[PDB]
RNA sequence: CCCCGGAGGACCACCAGUGGCGAAAGCGGGCGGCCAGAACGCGCCCGACGGUGAGGGGCGAAAGCCGGGGGAGCAAAGGGGAUUAGAUACCCCUGUAGUCCCGGCCGUAAACGAUGCGGGCUAGCUGUCGGUCGGGCUUAGGGCCCGGCCGGUGGCGAAGGGAAACCGUUAAGCCCGCCGCCUGGGGAGUACGGCCGCAAGGCUGAAACUUAAAGGAAUUGGCGGGGGGGCACCACAAGGGGUGAAGCUUGCGGCUUAAUUGGAAAACCUCACCCGGGGGAGGUGCAUGGCCGUCGUCAGCUCGUGCCGUGAGGUGUCCGGUUAAGUCCGGCAACGAGCGAGACCCCCGCCCCUAGUUGCUACCCCUCCCUACGGGGAGGGGGGCACACUAGGGGGACUGCCGGCGUAAGCCGGAGGAAGGAGGGGGCCACGGCAGGUCAGUAUGCCCCGAAACCCCGGGGCUGCACGCGAGCUGCAAUGGCGGGGACAGCGGGAUCCGACCCCGAAAGGGGGAGGCAAUCCCGUAAACCCCGCCCCAGUAGGGAUCGAGGGCUGCAACUCGCCCUCGUGAACGUGGAAUCCCUAGUAACCGCGUGUCACCAACG
């Protein structure tokens, strides 16, 4: 699920999955890529974000995503 | 003594060698050619500044009522600007609940003016211009610690700080004798600036300013 | 006396209490140097928060350096080990009377009740004695002693 | 202005050495040039791209 | 303190050094006498006579012991002055052994290079000491400089070695000999025995028992009453206003209670609590998600390739200058790059274009009024978008120009400029944390209550009150109080809601009701402020708590427990201790207005 992401040409992404994974103390697992901007105009409004959560054996396991398409040129040249 | 130019609006008066500067223009006249009254009533022409370093700060250009915008306060040595008169409206702001109140204090200070000419028949912004010379500190103390115990130690108080410490010191020395008694706020700033004109230890602002300067002396 | 009553502004708070309690007195001069520092009493003494500077909340102490740190407990470190509470020139206040020998008693009445107590210097300006609100008492009371027995 | 960083200084040097001929000791031109010569979808950083490319034709200039 | 003299004991300043000598301990003034041991130079003598060395012996700091002499300074013990919670310590004054000499004993030390002694081989560069040889000079000297050999004494560093620090011809390298010692920690240099000693004590030296580590070097961090640099009104300096004290509003704690509910815009409902009656607002925010606060008014965090290292890890990211910035410029085993910073996004400020059912009024005409007689003013309509206003796009500012400094990043002054150094205000919250806050916002594991949780009902409570702590309001007055008069905004809200205007009433309020579903109608002619008159330093014509009588509004309901008005009553309080908070310009402070919450009510946002 890192290479389906490799198949597109995206320039950034994000994913972060919260919960208890393996243990009972929840561990905030998190893998990220390049030119991904995090906060000014692009983050929040103009970078997709889907936060989802699926509940498992206890289960909430919180999944975090931030992606950006090979064609979202960002204000810089 | 200078290699860094100067801006416009100043003027420089070398006598012997030294030069003297003024960042005001006491040249303003109408169009017509006549001068420029303080209240309508008052004439900058004949004053003068006896003190050379308070030439410098001593705003004598001619308005008719001190009321700048409050602009000059974001450059450093702004105040130069500000009109000596104005710099007394804006010290009679004080306590908290008299903040704002352009209009009363101007009140004052005019009210006062009058109460100076005729008392004294002197030109009420000359005898106002000689009471901070006569008030103004010419040396101060600082704060010093050998290893616990905060000593003084005697300093130079330069020409700007002096004009804020004289106009404070006569402001604050008519406000607190209008509190609690039946004595009206322009009767006591008209008589504190004519004592300090006179150079009478009476006011607030020559006990201030002898103070001061005694300390001084004991902690160079 | 000038030595009886008279302290060094590093004098510890539980020294100048002792020293005040024990010669009966309403207050202490704060010299060092015979300059006057400040005057400690017990009125002004009374509404202080002085719990937490004789529990350990409030400790001064000397660096190997010289300076006076007067640090506060709790707000990052709890333990401090060899220090002090707070000398008698952080209780005190900044005097403001001063009396001569040379004067009559009642010129400094009305200003010793408000000062508390009021120290005495000679012509050099110098501490010599302190006037405390019980040294009149003892006056009143020699008079009866003198007179009624 | 206090200090340019990379994205000026970077974005202004290779637009100064393609087209070196292309450049005068004025901001005005310098102005008109860089907003047709580069892709700038910002007022500020082309200005500030402009103001630095008047910079180097100073030095260069004074290098000579 | 100064001068003239005397006596006494200890020490040998500078020169003076990783200098010298010695086996170690140790040895520092000069002259002399008696000895010792080395280095160098040598076609001198002997001819393996050597190395190590169990047991055996001798020497061996300081303190200490025995007996004698001596005793200046210092100083265990002790005496006193202070400090301190204590202070039998640290400081000060004083002080006796001792320290010094002689004869003897002790026989220990971080007695250390923590490195046994003898010999050989293995790049070098560099300082210095002794001898000697060659060359060059001569303070014509036993002197100086250059080079070689031998022997010492330091530093850097081949090969090599090492866990690493590091050693490296003065080895901890490659070898050849001999002696000593070690075999996890604690128990323990303890017990018993023996020997030695005048004694103190010394040497030699276990075990039972107990235990899973103790320990070496190095790395990252944390921390320091270690050093250096940078920065910040949640720091200070310079200031302004305050809080802390009074009365009152309000939150928490405690106290009381049947209950005063549970966490870190209250009469019902809310509600979770008490009394009576008829699925979880129950736990665990150390089981979680999401969201949020703070670190973070930060500048940090990483990667590609290379390089160092066995490794954890370093480097880049360090240094110097610069700044808001890990921002840049210049040096470096680093050269580049990404996130964060910025750029970016809203609003303010100046100019241009587009546009004028709504908004604006220069320009007209009709009325009314005044008219010092010329004119003025207000209303209605027209015309117009000119001005202003509204709203979209665009322009403008870039350290750009000038002077100085700087290699240069850039900094300081100046001019112009609406706007000047990131123009001003704000959003977006990097990695990783704070076993931070939230199962009472929703969701959710686990555990519990289980025809019992229920947003059921009636009533009460959350409003109880000696007191503590926090945030506030209005005051103590005269820069004021009161009474009349004159004004001048900007948001924002409005559907069964805003409500013009009319009537009623002394006020609160009551009745009718145009217009407006929004630049159109309304809230809406804000207060501070200005002007005039009364008050005159007094607990008062300041203050307005508390209390008595009465009148109203919302609502099903107003006592506990709502809000507004009238008349009367006039408490503390005379500017607030230790302490403490915020703030850099249209800002602080003061003044009001709109709105959220809302049937009613804001001292709150
Ligand atoms: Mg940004
Ligand atoms: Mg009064
Ligand atoms: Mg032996
Ligand atoms: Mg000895
Ligand atoms: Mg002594
Ligand atoms: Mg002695
Ligand atoms: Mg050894
Ligand atoms: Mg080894
Ligand atoms: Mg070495
Ligand atoms: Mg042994
Ligand atoms: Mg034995
Ligand atoms: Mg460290
Ligand atoms: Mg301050
Ligand atoms: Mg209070
Ligand atoms: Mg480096
Ligand atoms: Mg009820
Ligand atoms: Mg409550
Ligand atoms: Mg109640
Ligand atoms: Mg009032
Ligand atoms: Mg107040
Ligand atoms: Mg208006
Ligand atoms: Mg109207
Ligand atoms: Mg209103
Ligand atoms: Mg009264
Ligand atoms: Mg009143
Ligand atoms: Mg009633
Ligand atoms: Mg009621
Ligand atoms: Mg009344
Ligand atoms: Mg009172
Ligand atoms: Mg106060
Ligand atoms: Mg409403």
């Amino acid at each position: 699920a890192v290479r389906q992401l490799m198949e597109a040409g995206a320039k950034g992404f994000e994913i972060v999955v919260s919960g208890k994974l393996s243990t009972e103390r929840a561990k905030f697992e998190k893998i990220t890529y390049g030119k991904l901007y995090k906060i000014g105009y692009d983050a929040k409004n103009r970078v997709r974000r889907a936060v989802v959560h699926v509940l498992l054996k206890p289960g909430i396991y919180g999944i975090e995503v931030r992606i950006t398409p090979a064609t979202l040129r960002y204000s810089d040249e | 003594i200078f290699g860094e130019q100067l801006p416009k609006t100043s003027r420089v008066e070398y006598i012997g060698d030294v030069p003297i500067i003024e960042e005001c223009p006491r040249e303003l006249k109408t169009l017509d050619g006549n001068p420029i009254l303080l209240f309508g009533k008052w004439s900058f022409e004949d004053v003068v500044v006896r003190d050379p370093g308070l030439r410098r700060y001593i705003c004598l250009k001619p308005v008719v009522l001190p009321h700048t915008e409050g602009r000059y306060q974001k450059r450093r040595f702004g105040k130069a600007h500000i009109p000596i008169v104005e710099r007394l409206v804006n010290l009679l702001m004080r306590p908290g609940r008299n903040t704002g109140k352009k209009h009363k204090a101007y009140n004052i200070v005019k009210r006062a003016f009058e109460i100076i000419y005729y008392k004294t028949g002197r030109n009420p912004i000359q005898v106002f211009i000689d009471a901070i010379i006569n008030t103004a500190p010419r040396e101060e103390i600082t704060r010093i610690i050998m290893g616990g115990i905060a000593y003084s130690v005697s300093v130079d108080v330069s020409p700007q700080r002096r004009l804020d410490l004289s106009l404070r010191w006569i402001t604050e020395g008519a406000r607190q004798c209008s509190f609690n008694n039946p004595k009206p706020i322009e009767e006591c700033l008209a008589d504190e600036i004519m004592a300090a004109a006179a150079n009478d230890p009476k006011s607030y602002a020559v006990r201030k300013r002898e103070e001061l300067e005694r300390i001084a002396a004991a902690s160079r | 006396p000038a030595d009886v009553a008279a302290v060094n502004p590093f004098s510890s708070l539980m020294s100048t209490t002792r020293k005040i309690n024990a010669f009966e007195l309403d207050g202490v001069v704060v010299v060092e140097g015979g300059n006057i520092m400040g005057v400690v009493t017990v009125d002004d003494l009374a509404l202080r928060p002085v719990e937490e500077t004789l529990r350990g909340e409030r400790v001064v102490y000397f660096t190997k350096s010289g300076v006076l740190r007067k640090a506060t407990t709790g707000l990052s470190r709890l333990r401090y080990s060899k220090v002090g509470t707070l000398t008698a020139l952080d209780v005190s206040r900044p005097v403001d009377h001063v009396a001569n020998v040379n004067a009559d008693v009642k010129e400094v009445l009305d200003k010793l009740v408000e000062q508390g107590v009021v120290p005495v210097v000679d012509e050099q300006g110098r501490l010599v004695g302190v006037l405390n609100k019980m040294d009149i008492v003892k006056d009143l009371a020699r008079v009866y002693v003198t007179y009624a027995m | 202005g206090r200090v340019k960083p990379k994205f000026i200084k970077s974005l202004a040097e290779k637009l100064l050495e393609a087209y070196p001929d292309r450049f005068t000791e004025s901001f005005k031109e310098n102005k008109k040039a860089v907003a047709e010569l580069a892709d700038i979808p910002s007022k500020t950083v082309r200005n500030k791209v402009a103001g630095y490319i008047t910079r180097l034709v100073k030095r260069q200039k004074a290098k000579e």
